[PDB]
C-alpha cells in the first residue's frame, strides 16, 4: 500500500501567516496527487486537483507544487476560514490512501 | 449536480450485519462512468476507504483489509447502491459516506455529501 | 422587466417522427476472411466496439411497431442485396430439358417412397456441338410429370430460369446493425413490459441498433431475441382475426434439425466456366430429414403462452391449437435454411392441443427442396446446391407467428394456427423496440434580452 | 486510474431536463449533426441530404443575423398571442419538446418577422454608418 | 377572407427595378439558392454542384470579413478607373444586370483587393488587441 | 509587357517558412480547400467528402466563437504543461509542421476547453445583456 | 522581401571578359515569374539597361546596342544568375545592378539592391 505522510501533523499560526504542508508518498506516483480541505461537521472537499491545476471555486491563495514522492501545499496568507484540516490523496493505482492530516489552529 | 444521501441503522450490535444504502444520481451528465464509493470516518481519526463500484459495471473494488467483510451492490431501477459489512466491531463506529467523483475532461470533480453516523455497541 | 423578446436556439434537443435511409454496419470479426456471403459484410461500415447508449431521463415516447418504416426498408434492402448476390452466379437455363426419371430403390424407408427421383438427361458440354448424358437425383417437389415412358421437367421451366447459387457464398445469417445518418436519431424503448405500441417511459438513444440476424423462417422465429420479463404477445388489432399475432418467448426452445442422408456433390461442365452441382448417389441408408424438440419444454412454453393469451381473451376461455389450414407449401410448413439446405417441416405435431379454463422428444418430418422462390416472388428462383455429408443444426425457437380463426359470436373457445408468409412480420420481432426520429435544432424562445440597436 | 471515466455531455439524453438546463447541451448536438453501386449511392444520398439540411439551417441562422452563435438575441418583440405563459414556468418547468409542440403552429411567421427585422436593421446600420 | 392573398417578395421578378429598390429582395434569392441509378445520380450531382457553388460563395464572403451579412462595407477604396459615373445615377437609374455587365471586367482584382485589405486589417487588429 | 508575370501567393510552398511568415498564406489554402456510373460516383464521393471535411472544420470554428475569422483570439489560458518554450523561438524559428508534430498529443483537450469557454462566455454575455 | 547582392572583379582590363554574378531570391512569394535584370549606371550619367532573364525560362532579352556583346545565364541549383560582357571598353565602367521586379496584382513592385563598381583601365 502507498503510505502518505503529512508534515506538520498539527500547526498553529495567526491570520495572514504563510503556511506550508508537505506530503510524502511511499512510492513514486508521478503527479497524480490532490489535496482536500475539511472541517469537523462537514464532508471533505477538493482543494487542489492534480497538484498543478487549481480547482474551480477555491481561493487562489492555495498553491500546489511538487511531483513523485514529495508534494507541497502553500498558503500565502491565512484566513479565518483557512483554519481547517488538509489531506493529501494519491490519485494513483489502487489501493486509494489519504494523508495523515494537518490541523491549523489560531495562535 | 449530484447530491448523495445516506440511510441505515444508527446503532448496530457487534458481530451483526450493517446495511447502508445511498441514492445514486447522474446530474446533467448524460453518458459516462460514475464511481459510487463508500467510505467511513471514525471519530478522532482521518477518513478511510471502504470500497467502490462502477455505474456501467457490476465489478466491485474493496479495501484489502476489508475484502472478506465488505460487499457492495447496486440496483439501477431504484438508482440505489448498498453496502453490507459483516462482523461489525467497535472500530467500525464511523461516519459512513457515499461519494461520487465526476471525470469530465481533465477536471476530476468530487462530491461526498453529509454521511450517516453508525455506532457499534451492546 | 415584463417586456421580453424572441431568442433563437440552435442544436436544440427536440425531434419529430420521420422516415429516412439508414446504413448497414457489421462487426469487425466478419472482416477476418468470410468475404463471400449473401449478406455483404465487406460493404458494411465496421461497428463501434463500445456502442454508446444514452438514457433519456423524464422522456416518454410513442412507439408503433406496425407503422414502422425500418421494417419495410430493411426488407427491401435484404431483397435487393439477395438479388445482387445472386446476380454474378451461374444462370441455370440449360437445365430446362426433358428428363427421364425413375424411382430410387436404394434402401429407402417407407416414408421416403417416391420423394427422390433418379433423373437422366442430355446436356451441353464445354463444346456446344457435343452433348453428354448425365444422371442426378431430384426431390419429388422439384419435378413435374409431362404427358409407357415417364418424362419429367423442372417445376420452374414454365415460370423462369433459376440462378444456381455460388457454392463459396455462405447462407449463414450474420449479426447486422442499422445506424441512422447524421441529423437523425434512433430511439430504443427499454421498457420490459412494452407490448409493441403506445407510450414508453424508459427510452434511450443509440447510433446503431443491436446485432440483428436476418433469419428467414415461417411459423417460427429462429435465433431471435428473448423477452426479459415473460412471454409477450403483440398484435396490430388483437380483436381483429385478420391481423397476425407475434409471440415472443421468455426462454428459448432448443430445436435440432437434421438431414441424415450422406449426399454427394457432382460437378458437370455445362459450358465455358459453367459448373452445375448435382446430387449424386447417396452413400448408405436413406432416411427422412427431421427436427426434434423437447416435449416438456414445448409444453411449458405453450402453457405460458396460453396464460398470457387468456390475459387478453378472458380467463374462462378454451384455448385450442390447430395446424395450418392450407395453401402453398411455403406457408403450410415451417420453411427455413439449415447449413445451406432448405427445410420445409410439417408442424402438425407442435400445434395439436387443447387447454381448458382450469426426456421424450417430439419429432416432426421435414422435406427438402432444391428450387426456392422466396420473398413470395414469381419469376426469380434459386437452385440450392447439394451439400456433401450429413446436415445437423441446433437452433433456438424464440417466437411464433399465429392467426386466430374467426369465431361465431362468443363460442367460449379460440383456435390459433401457425401462419405468416410475410417476412415483414419476422423482421418486426427484432425492430419493435426501435424508432427513427429527425432532429429540429432550430427553436424560438421568449427571453428578456434584446439585441443592440 | 482511481475509477474515473468519461462523464461527457452526450446525445439528447438531456432533452428531458428543463429549458435552461437543456440549453447546456446545444453545441454537442450541433456538432453531432455532422456525424461521420446501389447501396453506396443511397448512403451518399443520405449524407448529402444531412449536409443540405444543416447548411439550410445555417443559412436561416445567418439570414436573421445570428450566424456563428448558438444563442442570439433579436429585435422582434414577443407577441403574447402565440403563448402568453410567463418566464418562470417556461425555463424551469417545461421541456423543449413540449415547447416545440406548443409553438409549432406559428414558426413560419416568427421566421418571417426575424427576416424582416434583420433586413431593416442591416439597412439602418448601413445608413447610419455611411452618415458618419 | 376579404380578398387577401400572399403578396410575397418572390424570385428575381424585382431584378428590373433599380439598384436600391432591388436590394430589398437579396435575402429571398439567397434562401432560394438552396431550394429543395442513372438519373438519381445526375440529380444528386446537380444538387451537390449547387451546394459547392453556394459554399464557395460563402467562403469568399467570409474571406473578405463579411460572413453572415448580406451587406458589408469594406476598407478598399473605390478607384474611379473602373467606372466613374456618380452615386445618384447608379442607385436610382441603372439596374443590377447593367451594372454587372459594366463591371464584369475587373471583378477578380476587386476580389483580390478585398482579400488583401481584410488580411491586413485582421493582422492589425490582432496586433492592436495584443498590445492592450 | 516589361517582364512582369503573376508572382502570386500560391500553395503550401510557404510551409517551410516560419510561423508568422507562413501566417500570410492561410487564406489562399483556405480557398484552395474547395478547389473545383462507376467513376463519376467515386469522384463525386471524393468531392462530397472534401465538402463535409471543410464544413465540419467551419462548424468547429463557429462552436468556439471564431466563425468567419482566420485568426481569432480566445479566453482559454495557455497552460505551460503542453509545451513551455517561449514566444520568440516559436514565431521566428519553428515551422508549422514541427509545431503540429509537437502539439499533436493534446489537440482534443484544447478543442474541449475552447468549447467550454465559448459556451460559458456566450451565457455570461446573454445574462449581462438581459440585465441591461 | 528579396535582397540582391552583386559580385565580380572590381577592375577589368580593356577588351577582356567581364563576368558578374548575383544571387536570385524569391521572397515570401511561392509561385510566379521573376524577371532578373542586369543594369549599369556609368558615373556622370543616368542608368542604362543591359538585359534580363525570366525565372521560369532560359530565354534572354538584351539591349539592341549590346546584343552581340552581352550574355546572361542562370543556375537554379545555386539560385544565381550571371552576366558576361565581352570586348569591354572605357565606356563600360559603371555601377552594375542586378534587379528583380515583382508582379503582384496591379502593384508592380521593384527591387534593385546596391550594385557593384566596375572600372575598365589598363
Ligand atoms: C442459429 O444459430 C446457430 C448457432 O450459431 C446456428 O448453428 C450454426 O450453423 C452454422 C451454419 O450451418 C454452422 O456452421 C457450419 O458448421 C459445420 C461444421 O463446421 C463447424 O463445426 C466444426 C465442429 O464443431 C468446427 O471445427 C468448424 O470450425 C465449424 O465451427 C459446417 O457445415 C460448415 O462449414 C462449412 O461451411 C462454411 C460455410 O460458411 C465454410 O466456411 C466452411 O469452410 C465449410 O465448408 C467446407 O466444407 C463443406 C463440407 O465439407 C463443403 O461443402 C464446402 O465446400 C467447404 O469445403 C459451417 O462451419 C455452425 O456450426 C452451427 N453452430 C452450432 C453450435 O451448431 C444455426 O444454424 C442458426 N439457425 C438458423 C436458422 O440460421
Ligand atoms: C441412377 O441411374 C443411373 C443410370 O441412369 C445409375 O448409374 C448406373 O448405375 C449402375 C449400377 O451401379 C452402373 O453399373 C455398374 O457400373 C460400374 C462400372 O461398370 C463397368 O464395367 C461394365 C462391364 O464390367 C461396363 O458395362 C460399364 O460400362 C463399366 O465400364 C460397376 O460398378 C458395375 O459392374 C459390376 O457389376 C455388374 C453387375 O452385374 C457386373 O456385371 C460387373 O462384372 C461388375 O461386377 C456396373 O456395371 C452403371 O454404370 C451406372 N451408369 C452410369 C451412366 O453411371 C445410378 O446408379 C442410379 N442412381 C441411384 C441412386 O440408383
Ligand atoms: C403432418 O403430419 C401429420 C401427422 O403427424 C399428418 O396427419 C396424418 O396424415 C395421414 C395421411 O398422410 C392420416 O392418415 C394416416 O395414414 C396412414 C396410412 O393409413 C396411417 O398412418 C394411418 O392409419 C393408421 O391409423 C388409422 C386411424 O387410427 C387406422 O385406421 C389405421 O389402421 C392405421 O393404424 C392414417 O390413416 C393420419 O390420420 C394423420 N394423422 C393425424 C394425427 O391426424 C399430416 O397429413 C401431415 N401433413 C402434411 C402436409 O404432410
Ligand atoms: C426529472 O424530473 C424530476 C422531478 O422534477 C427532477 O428532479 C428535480 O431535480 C432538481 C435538480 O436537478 C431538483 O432541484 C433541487 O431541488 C431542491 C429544492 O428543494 C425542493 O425539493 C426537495 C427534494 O425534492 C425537497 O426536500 C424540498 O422541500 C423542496 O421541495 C434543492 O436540492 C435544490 O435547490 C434544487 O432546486 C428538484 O427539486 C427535483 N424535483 C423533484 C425531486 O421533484 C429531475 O432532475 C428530472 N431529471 C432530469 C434529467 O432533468
Ligand atoms: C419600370 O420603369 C418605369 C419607368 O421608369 C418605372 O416607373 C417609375 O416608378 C417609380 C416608382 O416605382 C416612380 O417614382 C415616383 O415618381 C413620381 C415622381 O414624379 C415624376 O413622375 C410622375 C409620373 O411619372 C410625373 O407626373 C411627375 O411630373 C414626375 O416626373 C412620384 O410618384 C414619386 O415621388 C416617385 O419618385 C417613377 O416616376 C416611375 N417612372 C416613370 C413613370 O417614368 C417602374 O417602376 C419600373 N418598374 C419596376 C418594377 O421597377
Ligand atoms: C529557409 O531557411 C533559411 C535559413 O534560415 C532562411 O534564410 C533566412 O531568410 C531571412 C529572410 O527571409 C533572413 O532574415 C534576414 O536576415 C538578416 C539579418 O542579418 C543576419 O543574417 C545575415 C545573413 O545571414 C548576416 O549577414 C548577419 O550577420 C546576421 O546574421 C537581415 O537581412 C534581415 O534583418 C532579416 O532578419 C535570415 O537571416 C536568413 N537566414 C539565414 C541566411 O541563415 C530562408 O528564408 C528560409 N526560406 C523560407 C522560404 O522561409
Ligand atoms: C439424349 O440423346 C440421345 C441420342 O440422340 C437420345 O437417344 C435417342 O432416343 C430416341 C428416342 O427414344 C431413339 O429413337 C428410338 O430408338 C429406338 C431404335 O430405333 C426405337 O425405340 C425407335 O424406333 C426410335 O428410333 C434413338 O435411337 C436414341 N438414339 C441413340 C443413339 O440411342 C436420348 O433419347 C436423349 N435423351 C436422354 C434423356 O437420354
Ligand atoms: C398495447 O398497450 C397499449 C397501451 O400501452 C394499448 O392501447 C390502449 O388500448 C386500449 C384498449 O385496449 C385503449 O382504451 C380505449 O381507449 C378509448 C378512449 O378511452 C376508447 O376506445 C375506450 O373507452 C378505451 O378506454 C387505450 O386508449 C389505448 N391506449 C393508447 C395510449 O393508445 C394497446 O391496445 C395494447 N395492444 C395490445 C395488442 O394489447
Ligand atoms: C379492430 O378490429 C375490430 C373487430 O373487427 C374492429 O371493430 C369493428 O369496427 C367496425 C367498423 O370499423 C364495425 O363495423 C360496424 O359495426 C356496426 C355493427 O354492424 C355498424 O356500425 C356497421 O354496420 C359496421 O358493421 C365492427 O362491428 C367492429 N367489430 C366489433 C367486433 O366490434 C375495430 O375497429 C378494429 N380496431 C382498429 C383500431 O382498427
Ligand atoms: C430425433 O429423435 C428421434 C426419435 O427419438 C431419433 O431417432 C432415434 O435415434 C436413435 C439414436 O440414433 C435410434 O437408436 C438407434 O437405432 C438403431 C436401431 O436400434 C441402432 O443404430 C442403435 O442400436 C440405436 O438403438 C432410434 O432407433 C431412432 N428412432 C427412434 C424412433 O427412437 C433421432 O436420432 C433424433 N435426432 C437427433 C438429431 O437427435
Ligand atoms: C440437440 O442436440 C444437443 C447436442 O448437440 C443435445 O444436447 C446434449 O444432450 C445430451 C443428452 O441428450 C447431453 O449429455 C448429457 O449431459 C449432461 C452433462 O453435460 C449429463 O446429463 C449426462 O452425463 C450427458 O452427458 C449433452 O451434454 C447435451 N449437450 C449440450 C451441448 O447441451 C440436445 O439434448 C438435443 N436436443 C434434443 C431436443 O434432442
Ligand atoms: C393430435 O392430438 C390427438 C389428441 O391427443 C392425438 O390423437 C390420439 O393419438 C394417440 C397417439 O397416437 C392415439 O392413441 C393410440 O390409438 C390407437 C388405439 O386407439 C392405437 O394406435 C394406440 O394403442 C394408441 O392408444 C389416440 O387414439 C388418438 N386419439 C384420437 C381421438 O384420434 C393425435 O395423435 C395427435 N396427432 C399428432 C400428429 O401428434
Ligand atoms: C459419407 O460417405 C463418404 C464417402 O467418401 C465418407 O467419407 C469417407 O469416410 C471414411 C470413414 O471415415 C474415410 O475412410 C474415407 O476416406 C472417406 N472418404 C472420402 C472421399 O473422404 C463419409 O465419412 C460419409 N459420411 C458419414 C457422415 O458417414
Ligand atoms: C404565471 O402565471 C400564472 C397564471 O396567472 C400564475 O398562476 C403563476 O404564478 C405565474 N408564475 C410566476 C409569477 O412565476
Ligand atoms: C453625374 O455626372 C454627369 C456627368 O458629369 C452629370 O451630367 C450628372 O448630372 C451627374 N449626376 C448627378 C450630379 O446627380
Ligand atoms: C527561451 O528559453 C530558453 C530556455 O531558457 C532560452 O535559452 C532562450 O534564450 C529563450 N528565448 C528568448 C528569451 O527569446
Amino acid at each position: 500500500d502507498i503510505q502518505l505522510t503529512q508534515s506538520p501533523s498539527s500547526l498553529s499560526a495567526s491570520v495572514g501567516d504563510r503556511v506550508t504542508i508537505t506530503c510524502r508518498a511511499s512510492q513514486d506516483i508521478n503527479t497524480d496527487l490532490s489535496w482536500y480541505y475539511q472541517k469537523s461537521g462537514e464532508a471533505p472537499k477538493l482543494l487542489i486537483y492534480r497538484a498543478s491545476n487549481l480547482q474551480s471555486g477555491a481561493p487562489s491563495r492555495f498553491s500546489g507544487t511538487g511531483s513523485g514522492t514529495e508534494f507541497t501545499l502553500t498558503i500565502s496568507s491565512l484566513q479565518p476560514e483557512d483554519f481547517i484540516t488538509y489531506y493529501c490523496q494519491q490519485r494513483y493505482s489502487f489501493p486509494i490512501t489519504f494523508g495523515a492530516g494537518t490541523k491549523v489552529d489560531i495562535k | 449536480q449530484v447530491q448523495l444521501e445516506e440511510s441505515g441503522p444508527g446503532i448496530v450490535k457487534p458481530s451483526e450485519t450493517l446495511s447502508l444504502t445511498c441514492a445514486a444520481s447522474r446530474g446533467p451528465f448524460s453518458g459516462g462512468h460514475f464511481y459510487w464509493n463508500w467510505f467511513r470516518q471514525p471519530p478522532g481519526k482521518g477518513l478511510e476507504w471502504i470500497g467502490g463500484i462502477y455505474s456501467d459495471g457490476d465489478a466491485a473494488d474493496y479495501n484489502p483489509s476489508l475484502e472478506s467483510r465488505v460487499a457492495i451492490s447496486r440496483d439501477r431501477s431504484a438508482n440505489r447502491f448498498s453496502l453490507k459489512l459483516i462482523s461489525v466491531t467497535a472500530t467500525d463506529t464511523a461516519v459512513y459516506y457515499c461519494s461520487s467523483t465526476y471525470s469530465w475532461n481533465n477536471v476530476w470533480f468530487d462530491q461526498w455529501g453529509q454521511g450517516v453516523l453508525v455506532t457499534v455497541s451492546s | 422587466a415584463e417586456n421580453l423578446w424572441v431568442t433563437v436556439y440552435y442544436g436544440v434537443p427536440v425531434w419529430k417522427d420521420a422516415e429516412t435511409t439508414l446504413f448497414c454496419a457489421s462487426d469487425a470479426k466478419a472482416y477476418e476472411t468470410e468475404k463471400h456471403n449473401v449478406w455483404a459484410t465487406h460493404a458494411c461500415v465496421p461497428t463501434d466496439p463500445n456502442p454508446q447508449e444514452i438514457h433519456l431521463e423524464n422522456v416518454t415516447e410513442e412507439f408503433n411497431m406496425w407503422k414502422n418504416n425500418m421494417v419495410e426498408q430493411m426488407h427491401t434492402d435484404i431483397i435487393s442485396l439477395w438479388d445482387q448476390s445472386l446476380k454474378p452466379c451461374v444462370k441455370l437455363t440449360p437445365l430446362c430439358v426433358t428428363l427421364q426419371c425413375t424411382n430410387v430403390t436404394n434402401n429407402i424407408t417407407d416414408d421416403m417412397r417416391g420423394e427422390l427421383k433418379n433423373c437422366s438427361f442430355n446436356m451441353t458440354t464445354e463444346l456446344r456441338d457435343k452433348k453428354q448424358k448425365v444422371y442426378s437425383l431430384f426431390y419429388r417437389l422439384d419435378v413435374v410429370q409431362i404427358n409407357s415412358n415417364k418424362e419429367y421437367r423442372l417445376i420452374n421451366c414454365n415460370t423462369s430460369a433459376c440462378t444456381q447459387a455460388c457454392p463459396k457464398v455462405s447462407f449463414e445469417p450474420i449479426p447486422i446493425h442499422y445506424c441512422a445518418p447524421a441529423g437523425f436519431a434512433i430511439l430504443k424503448c427499454k421498457d420490459k413490459k412494452f407490448n409493441g405500441t403506445g407510450p414508453c417511459p424508459s427510452v434511450s438513444t443509440v447510433q446503431c441498433t443491436h446485432g440483428i440476424k436476418p433469419v428467414v423462417s415461417t411459423q417460427l422465429l429462429l435465433n431471435g431475441s428473448l423477452a426479459e420479463e415473460e412471454v409477450m404477445i403483440r398484435s396490430e388489432n388483437i380483436t381483429n382475426n385478420a391481423k397476425n399475432i407475434l409471440v415472443q418467448f421468455n426462454t428459448p426452445v432448443q430445436i435440432n434439425c437434421t438431414r441424415p442422408n450422406n449426399n454427394t456433390r457432382k460437378s458437370i461442365r455445362i459450358g465455358p466456366g459453367q459448373a452445375f452441382y448435382a446430387t449424386g448417389d447417396i452413400i448408405g441408408d436413406i432416411r427422412q430429414a427431421h427436427c426434434n424438440v423437447s416435449k416438456a419444454t414445448w409444453n411449458e412454453t405453450l402453457g405460458k403462452v396460453v396464460k398470457q393469451l387468456r390475459k387478453h381473451f378472458g380467463n374462462n376461455t378454451i384455448i385450442r391449437f390447430a395446424n395450418s389450414s392450407g395453401g402453398d407449401l411455403e406457408v403450410t410448413t415451417h420453411s427455413f435454411n439449415c447449413g445451406g439446405e432448405f427445410f420445409y417441416c410439417n408442424t402438425s405435431g407442435l400445434f395439436n392441443s387443447t387447454w381448458i379454463s382450469n426426456n421424450d422428444s417430439i419429432t416432426l418430418p421435414c422435406r427438402i427442396k432444391q428450387i426456392i422462390n422466396m420473398w413470395q416472388r414469381i419469376g426469380q428462383c434459386m437452385y440450392a446446391p447439394p451439400i456433401q455429408g450429413v446436415i445437423r443444426c441446433v437452433s433456438n425457437i424464440t417466437g411464433l407467428i399465429l392467426t386466430r380463426d374467426g369465431g361465431s359470436t362468443n363460442s367460449t373457445t379460440e383456435t390459433f394456427r401457425p401462419g405468416g408468409g410475410d417476412m415483414r412480420d419476422n423482421w418486426r420481432s427484432e425492430l419493435y423496440k426501435y424508432k427513427v426520429v429527425k432532429i429540429e435544432p432550430l427553436g424560438v424562445a421568449p427571453t428578456r434580452c434584446k439585441r443592440r440597436v | 486510474a482511481v475509477g474515473i471515466g468519461a462523464v461527457f455531455l452526450g446525445f439528447l439524453g438531456a432533452a428531458g431536463s428543463t429549458m435552461g438546463a437543456a440549453s447546456m447541451t446545444l453545441t454537442v448536438q450541433a456538432r453531432n449533426l455532422l456525424s461521420g453501386t446501389v447501396w453506396g449511392i443511397k448512403q451518399l444520398q443520405a449524407r448529402v441530404l444531412a449536409v443540405e439540411r444543416y447548411l439550410r439551417d445555417q443559412q436561416l441562422l445567418g439570414i436573421w443575423g445570428c450566424s456563428g452563435k448558438l444563442i442570439c438575441c433579436t429585435n422582434v418583440p414577443w407577441n403574447s398571442s402565440w403563448s402568453n405563459r410567463n418566464l418562470s414556468e417556461i425555463w424551469d418547468n417545461m421541456t423543449w419538446l413540449q415547447w416545440d409542440k406548443e409553438i409549432s403552429n406559428y414558426t413560419q411567421i416568427i421566421y418571417g418577422l426575424l427576416e424582416e427585422s434583420q433586413n431593416q436593421q442591416e439597412k439602418n446600420e448601413q445608413d447610419l454608418l455611411a452618415l458618419d
